[PDB]
């Protein structure tokens, strides 16, 4: 469990560092910044690389919503959930701290005024979207993310390709939802930067712990009840694929 | 135990169609709803292999070489399973068995029908 | 079949949501929008991830043109075609509806005036291209898409790599054709947004049901008649690869 | 051979259509164009998808320089070279023709004035580079491309991954060299658009038939003489990997 | 060893040529340049393609920090380290030289004034970041890079996918850190361009030989002590995965 | 050599919980700290297979079919290893053995316990 | 049935060239057009294995070790198949058989020639 | 034929170093330059397996378990091959054979040395 | 445990004779009297196989290919086992190991010697 917790902590640290640092240091650079597309690519690549690196150790969740959705899908023991979550959160926080230090090396940096890549809705949405839009988008994208994770790791899916699918799914989610809420779908990532923003981000933090997790659960349930093959169905397929 | 009674089948020229039916008895509807109902076939000198089935959740499954020509239907209330064969070929000549698959946690149990002859000769 | 229909519906929902939402919410964002390249990447990633997730269940078509072209290529039973198509369409519509709701959360949104990422030609083409250009581009790209799908899923192709090839092919198609017609090559995706546009989009909708499907058929035919190896050719290759 | 020639023709058609059409129709679109990065991605994706589709049929060259370099590397029979080249050229030309038609659907199109995505050096270089710079860049990039192709298809390389490596290598080559010469490294692609440009492109066409091919040959030679393992070396490795 | 040294030299040449040439020739092109995102993609693609090409020969390091970190992780013999490093450096230098020649073909080129894509901190940082920020970012990113390399090449990781993970990790590192120090994490790449810059780059070169290497070592140590499974743990897993 | 003494076990109805314990003797604490401590189980007519273990570094490892219901704990100072079983099933009825695995460079050495009976009958 | 008559072959020094020919009889042109025509070879003490062939659609196929030196041609109207060998090597010494492959739906049928000796000795 | 004469070896405590040498005779320098020169080793009761070699092009190759401690060198002019062993371990105790591998187109031919004993005992 | 120390061996021309000896230590005479004492040999690249032995009851046993040339003797009081080889042949060149076999009811246990080289070269 120590190995697994260390893997989850390092993975979440990598995710937060990569994505949030790309957003804070490079997204708005004059005449050469990477923009929203670059930020989405960075977020996807963090998960892809860290999955390839330590998924064989811990399973590569790096997300409390992912862990809880996998539990709801019947794929992860309940007794191990809490530990995982704690590790993830801790990792994120550490990353944020280091990021803060780095961001302080440039004149004029102000975490409170810039927002420090914090998630928000309504008046604090990047595009000025309402609370209902944020709720709908977060729910749908979390459910889709969990569905993709469940499908790609199924025993009948191509072996070894899951990290690519999951990382590119995260990139797509960011590409879709950055203008609405800043694309959290990850409570630990939201918390890590909300702590250092210190203002309105902490007031709205609860929203990004409830909506993603709920969405993840829904995703798991769907794959558990509508898409996964039952034991009898597996046996039937095996018998139907026998030469005669 | 479960008793399976089949019907239909016989002689048909190539390109024709046939309809086999099978009914189960000696089992309650609720108990049968938790089982899979399908069709096996054995051709002269070969294996007895499954060609089509309907699972306890109503999902129709087919063997690759027969999908597109066979249609398997299941009536849960009537405890009946039927197979419709269209555009028959010489390779479809065989003895067809109604089959029931039951899940016993650590293994599966098979219930077999009597068997019906289907001969496709021009 | 219920599992397969559910998989197709979810896949088409994912495709429409991802691609059209990226086009509507993020493509034109000021100073940080993702642009045409970002939209193309999103469209490709939706198909890639959904294929990896549910292709082992339903085959991962998510496109009426793909289903009909696979039928014409001798790889998909006719009796199953109609069901698939219906599922796909339904999925798309649902996605569009949700997208509409989300788009309504920002002040000044107007689906009719903006076009809601609808496909069009002539006066309604993004780049002002004529009907003939739209016809030629849609035909060629649909044929190429179906050819790629047939080749990548061939039993002699590398195993497990098909989703990557198909998704990246869709991304390339968008990169090429967005300025001409908005890159439909998918009747369900066109219908989903045309319904909510409610104006000229419905008048031109027929064009995007006929041209793609026909193109797909052509693609299938090509692979069926010029590229697929016959039974004798397979046996000859097997015999030619035997040690002596 | 008919199957192989058809595969090569279709692959080259796909390459030219995709890359040149992305350059001509979408690269310079106002406020949303894909730019040089988008064009490079399109060029890479064409090769990647077409390789996954028909490499098991023809080997997926789609480039006269690739075919000649593979011959020079001891991996392709000489008697088959000429046919391949012809097929490739034909494919490209057809693609260009269709592209021309599509480009004519927009008011103000002028192939001669715009250049029709033709390769050039000196006064006709996109960035105003001299002939020597074009020669050096084309030679180095062609040699590197052939080296990557030889290495990735080696029997000791990971199986099934070659199309990804080759396509991404083409994307990288474009990313590097577009400003210098428009990144030909492919005589057929240069010829297809030079024919329809009809002006200075035909005067400089010879340069893009000699430099790439020579570069390819060099690449092959390197892998043949410095990197490929000899028969004795293969036997030694096999014996050194035996349990005792 | 001659084969391995040649492979390392060619790989480092490819890396420097690709990345630095994309930065120098295409990053700032007017209205169509690829930007920081394009440069990061080019840097990642060089490593990805060269790994797929020659990793089965030499292991595909192309980086002195990678070699030393692999030594510190218990995966690379000490007696072979020095040779590798020399080869890498030599390769880089050659690439830089050729790049210089190419860059001289355009009027107004000035290596000293432009910086020739050299790494720097403080007054010479692209974004005006302090020395402490550069140190922290370089340390963290080097450690993460080495951790990813160790994890992806582990015997329990998916086979054949390591080049993709490593290349995309390099792309992510560039996406994060280009504005701070120009994203060295590679002493050979820094040296190759610092030599031709000839000014402040040589004064600060030491910083980019110490910080990356140290970071790499740390990464190796982590994987060696906290994440790698011991012999007893491997045996326990094998026994726990036995049917009964 | 190492001597293993087990305790606990017995009869339990389905859904109940049990706690097995095992203590080692004849070995110093430092020597035992370099070994793995775990639990094997043999069901009637089947293999004797490992279900859970704790490695020399304190990492708890489980068999897939039992993870989520079993919890293995190790006390290094007391040279003790314990197993807690919750939500027991009929398939959990078997003889459970305390096990010690020792690394000998070129091979592994096993130390076995006496065995304890666990029967889950409603 | 099909009758195959071969010709050509004999003695040749290394680096030389040879041309084998084979003609079919007892079968109509239309029937033969649906079959594959090729060449097998057996070297002293080894298998009889295929080296080259032309399928019913006119696609020439070669064994890897001989492609680049052998050229197989088929004349459908004349019911003829020919093999041209250039840059011969000592490993090319063997008995070469004209071969015809026929598809029978559920299996393949082979028609063999008499055989011709090709010896490459310096 | 080729004759191989070895030297060196003997008794060494753990952590020590040794140097084995081997010289070839009865073959011209040009002929030997086209062959590989290496070292096999057989430990008590096990296989005789290759541990290191130098190919005809001068590429040094090692077995995974010995790379980092063994260094194989080849002198083409003197027709000599030497092995340097550092940080020796008990598993290195065995009989070491000088070996020559020759390519014969369709197969490989081995030339063996007499053998030398290397014993690493503390 | 038992410790075996060998002696003798070396170089001998064909037709010569040699005498190997082996002494045991760390075991009482009574305990050793219940064990078998013999000789194994391993030739370059082959198995390590038994050639001769003396059982606990004093019965000398030989391998078929060596009987008539080898004579194995055992001194129980001195805990010694000796082998006399006469009319040596090139196939007798190998490493010879003193061996002790102990009966453990349900299995046998082997004790090995260091090994001695015997080379028969004219
Ligand atoms: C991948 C490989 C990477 C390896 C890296 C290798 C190389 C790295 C190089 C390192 C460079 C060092 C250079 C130092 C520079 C010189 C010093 C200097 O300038 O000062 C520091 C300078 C000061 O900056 P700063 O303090 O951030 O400035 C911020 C301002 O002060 C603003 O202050 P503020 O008001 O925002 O306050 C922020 C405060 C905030 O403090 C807090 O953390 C409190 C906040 C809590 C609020 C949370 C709210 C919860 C919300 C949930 C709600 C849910 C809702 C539910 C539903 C609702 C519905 C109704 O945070 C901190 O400052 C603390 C940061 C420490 C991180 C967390 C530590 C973990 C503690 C937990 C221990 C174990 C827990 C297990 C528990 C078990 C129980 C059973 O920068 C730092 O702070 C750096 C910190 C150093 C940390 C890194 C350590 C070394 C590297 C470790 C690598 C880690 C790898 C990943 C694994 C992670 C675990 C180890
Ligand atoms: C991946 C995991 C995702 C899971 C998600 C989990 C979490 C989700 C969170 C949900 C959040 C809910 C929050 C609610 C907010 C509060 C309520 C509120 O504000 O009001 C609603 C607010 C109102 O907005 P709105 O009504 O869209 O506003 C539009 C204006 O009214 C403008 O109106 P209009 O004039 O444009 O009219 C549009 C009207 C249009 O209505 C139509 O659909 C009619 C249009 C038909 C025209 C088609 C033309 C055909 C063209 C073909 C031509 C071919 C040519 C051939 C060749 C020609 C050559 C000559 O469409 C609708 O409004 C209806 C939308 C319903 C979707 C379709 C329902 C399926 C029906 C079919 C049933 C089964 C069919 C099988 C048949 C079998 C027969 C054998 O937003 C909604 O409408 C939301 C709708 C809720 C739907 C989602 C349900 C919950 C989530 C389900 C997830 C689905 C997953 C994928 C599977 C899909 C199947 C289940
Ligand atoms: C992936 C699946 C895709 C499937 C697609 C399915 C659906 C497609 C939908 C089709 C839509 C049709 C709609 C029609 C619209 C209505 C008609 C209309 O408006 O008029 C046409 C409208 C007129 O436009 P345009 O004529 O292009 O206008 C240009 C201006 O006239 C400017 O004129 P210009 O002065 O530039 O002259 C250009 C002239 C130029 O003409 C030339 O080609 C001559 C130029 C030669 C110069 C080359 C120079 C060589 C340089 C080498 C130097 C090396 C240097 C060495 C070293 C030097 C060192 C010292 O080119 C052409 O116009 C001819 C184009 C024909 C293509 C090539 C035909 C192949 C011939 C070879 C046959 C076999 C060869 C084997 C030989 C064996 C011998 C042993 O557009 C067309 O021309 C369309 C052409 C239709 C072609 C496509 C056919 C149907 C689709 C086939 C799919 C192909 C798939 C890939 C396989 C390819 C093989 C089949
Ligand atoms: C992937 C396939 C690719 C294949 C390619 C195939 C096709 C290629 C086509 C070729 C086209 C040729 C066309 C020629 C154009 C006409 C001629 C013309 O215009 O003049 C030349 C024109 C003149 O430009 P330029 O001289 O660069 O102008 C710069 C200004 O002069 C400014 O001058 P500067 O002041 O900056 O001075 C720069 C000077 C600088 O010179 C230096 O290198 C000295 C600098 C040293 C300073 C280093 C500082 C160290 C810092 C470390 C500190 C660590 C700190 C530790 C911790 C600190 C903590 C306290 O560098 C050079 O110019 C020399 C470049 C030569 C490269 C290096 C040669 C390797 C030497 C080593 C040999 C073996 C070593 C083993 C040792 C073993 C010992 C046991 O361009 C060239 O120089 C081109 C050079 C040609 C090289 C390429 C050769 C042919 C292609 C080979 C392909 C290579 C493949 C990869 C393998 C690499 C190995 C072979």
């Amino acid at each position: 469990m120590f190995r697994k917790l260390a893997a989850e902590c390092f993975g979440t640290f990598w995710l937060v560092f990569g994505g949030c640092g790309s957003a804070v240091l490079a997204a708005g650079f004059p005449e050469l910044g990477i923009g929203f597309a670059g930020v989405a690519l960075a977020f996807g690549l963090t998960v892809l690389t860290m999955a390839f690196a330590v998924g064989h150790i811990s399973g590569g969740h790096f997300n409390p919503a992912v862990t809880i959705g996998l539990w709801a899908g019947g794929r992860f023991p309940a007794k191990e959930v809490v530990g995982y979550v704690i590790a993830q959160v801790v990792g994120g926080i550490v990353a944020a701290a280091l990021l803060y230090l780095i961001a302080s090396g440039k004149t004029g940096f102000d975490a409170a005024a810039s927002g420090f890549a914090s998630n928000g809705y309504g008046e604090h949405s990047p595009g000025g979207y309402s609370m209902l839009s944020a709720l709908v988008v977060e729910l749908v994208l979390s459910a889709g993310f969990l569905l993709v994770i469940h499908g790609a790791t199924d025993k009948f899916a191509p072996a070894g390709f899951a990290p690519i699918a999951i990382g590119l799914a995260l990139t797509l989610i960011h590409l879709i939802s950055i203008p609405v809420t800043n694309t959290s779908v990850n409570p630990a990532r939201s918390t890590a930067v909300a702590i250092f923003q210190g203002g309105w981000a902490l007031e709205q933090l609860w929203f990004f712990w409830v909506v993603p997790i709920v969405g993840g659960i829904i995703g798991g349930l769907i794959y558990r009840t509508l898409l996964r093959a039952s034991r009898l169905e597996e046996e039937l397929r095996r018998r139907l694929t026998e030469p005669g | 135990e479960v008793q399976l009674q089949e019907s239909g089948g016989g002689l048909v020229q190539p390109g024709g169609s046939l309809r086999l039916s099978c009914t189960a008895s000696g089992v309650t509807i609720s108990a049968l709803n938790a089982m899979a109902m399908g069709w096996y076939r054995q051709a002269p000198g070969e294996r007895r292999v499954m060609v089509a089935a309907v699972s306890e959740r109503g999902n129709a499954m087919y063997r690759e070489s027969v999908q597109g020509r066979f249609t398997v239907t299941r009536d849960f209330t009537n405890k009946m399973v039927s197979l419709q064969m269209d555009n028959l070929k010489p390779e479809d000549t065989a003895v067809y068995y109604c089959h029931v698959l039951e899940d016993r946690v650590d293994s599966f149990h098979d219930y077999w029908g009597q068997g019906t002859q289907v001969t496709v000769s021009s």
